[PDB]
């Protein structure tokens, strides 16, 4: 790292284990969710729902 | 002030033999500063080792050495016909820097 | 290309004085300290004196201390030695030698381009100085 | 007028210092030119208004 | 004109154990002399 940047030690007391994060939308906006049994992430989704 | 001494004053080995030289300071050498030089008649001297154990650029693995305190040693893994020469130890550790009496390794 | 060239040698009567000089090329002169080392025929090497890269530090062997002065001109890429009160014992081949390109502090900190006179990786052919009645 | 040659050195991880290593050609003082006729006209007009 | 000076100093390097001599030009206005009265030693203003 010496020719690139200062290097910071991770704190030993702080876990690296992932915790699920929900992402929420502000009022006046909404998240649509595709529920199709199989979906490749593109094109039309026949079965959808709204979630905050 | 500080005087280095060296031994054996003269060595005689056939080519291809392993050989070592000793150098002993009258006072301890700071920070392993002692260094080694090589000379042949009719020529300016060269530096084999800078610091007690680190080779100068262009110095092959054939030359090596180590030491601490007052006692330092130079080692040659095998003598080439080109390696027969007068050798010296110098101390960079304290003013005035001094050169030992040196040793000679010869087949002629 | 890289070389040191000694000049100013000669034969001088005892109690007299002689100035030596050393030309240098093929490397940055300002980055290295330098020394003079002498060798009488049949004898081993003797350190005479040395100077750091800016002339800010000098030292002399006890055998020559107080009779010798060392100085340099970096603009001219040249090293000079002034020898006074010459004695028969001073007869020798004198060599110009390049010092190290770095020096080390009491703290262990290395300074590069701030050369000193500890050890010599480059030597000139040398020049003769003789003292005789 | 000076042709500055700019050089740089790393001074630590992630950092660099810029400096002029040299100047190419003759070293000359920086200067500015103000047209004399326009300036004298300008000062006169300013003086006429200050005078009031 | 003496508007410029050629200065040398020990600048730091990527490693804390090493320093590097640097030559650079500075404007006289950016520099204040250190009163050793030798005229050779300076500091930045
Ligand atoms: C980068 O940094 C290095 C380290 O600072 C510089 O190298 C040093 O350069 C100075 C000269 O500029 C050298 O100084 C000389 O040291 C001599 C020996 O010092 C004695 O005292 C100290 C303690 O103070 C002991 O440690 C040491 O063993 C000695 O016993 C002095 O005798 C010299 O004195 C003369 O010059 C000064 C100049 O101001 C006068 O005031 C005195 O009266 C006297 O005439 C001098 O002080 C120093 O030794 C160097 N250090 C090393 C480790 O070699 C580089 O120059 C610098 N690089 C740049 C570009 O600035
Ligand atoms: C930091 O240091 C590394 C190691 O010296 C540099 O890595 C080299 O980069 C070149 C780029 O062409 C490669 O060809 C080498 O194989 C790399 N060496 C190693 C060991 O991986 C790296 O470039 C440096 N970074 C910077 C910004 O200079
Ligand atoms: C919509 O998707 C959900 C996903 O659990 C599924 O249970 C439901 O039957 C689907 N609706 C239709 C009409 O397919
Ligand atoms: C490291 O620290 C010890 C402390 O006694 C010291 O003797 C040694 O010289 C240091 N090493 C370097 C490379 O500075």
């Amino acid at each position: 790292n010496c020719n690139t940047s200062a290097i910071t030690q991770a704190c030993p007391k702080v876990s690296f284990e992932p915790i699920p994060i929900h992402y929420c939308t502000p009022a006046g906006f909404a998240i649509l969710k595709c529920k199709d049994e199989g979906f490749n992430g593109t094109g039309l989704c026949k079965n959808v729902s709204t979630v905050q | 002030e500080i005087v280095l001494t060296q031994s054996p004053g003269t060595l005689s080995l056939s080519p291809g033999e392993r050989a070592t030289l000793s150098c002993r300071a009258s006072q301890s050498v700071s920070s392993s500063y002692l260094a080694w030089y090589q000379q042949k008649p009719g020529q300016a001297p060269r530096l084999l080792i800078y610091g007690a154990s680190s080779r100068a650029t262009g110095i092959p693995d054939r030359f090596s050495g180590s030491g601490s305190g007052t006692d330092f040693t130079l080692t040659i893994s095998r003598l080439e016909p080109e390696d027969f020469a007068v050798y010296y130890c110098q101390q960079y550790g304290s003013s005035p820097y001094t050169f030992g009496q040196g040793t000679k390794v010869e087949i002629k | 290309e890289v070389q040191l060239v000694e000049s100013g040698g000669g034969v001088v009567r005892p109690g007299g004085s002689l100035r030596l000089s050393c030309a240098a090329s093929g490397f940055t002169f300002d980055d290295y300290g330098m020394s003079w080392v002498r060798q009488a025929p049949g004898k081993g090497l003797e350190w005479v004196s040395g100077i750091n890269w800016n002339g800010g530090s000098t030292g002399y062997a006890d055998s020559v201390k107080g009779r010798f002065t060392i100085s340099r001109d970096n603009a001219k890429n040249s090293l000079y030695l002034q020898m006074n009160s010459l004695r028969a014992e001073d007869t020798a081949l004198y060599h110009c030698a390049r010092g190290t390109d770095y020096t080390i502090d009491d703290q262990g900190i290395h300074y590069y381009g701030s050369g000193t006179y500890w050890y010599f990786d480059l030597w000139g052919r040398g020049t003769l100085v003789t003292v005789s009645s | 007028p000076n042709n500055n040659t700019v050089k740089s050195i790393r001074i630590g991880p992630g950092q660099a210092f810029y400096y002029t290593g040299d100047i190419i050609g003759d070293i000359r003082q920086a200067h500015c030119n103000v047209t004399r006729s326009r300036w004298n006209k300008t000062l006169q007009e300013v003086a006429e208004k200050l005078r009031t | 004109r003496e508007g410029l000076k050629n200065c040398s100093f020990n600048m730091t390097t990527e490693l804390r154990d090493k320093r590097q001599k640097v030559y650079s030009l500075f404007y006289r206005l950016d520099i204040v002399p250190i009163n050793e009265n030798q005229g050779s030693e300076y500091r930045l203003i």
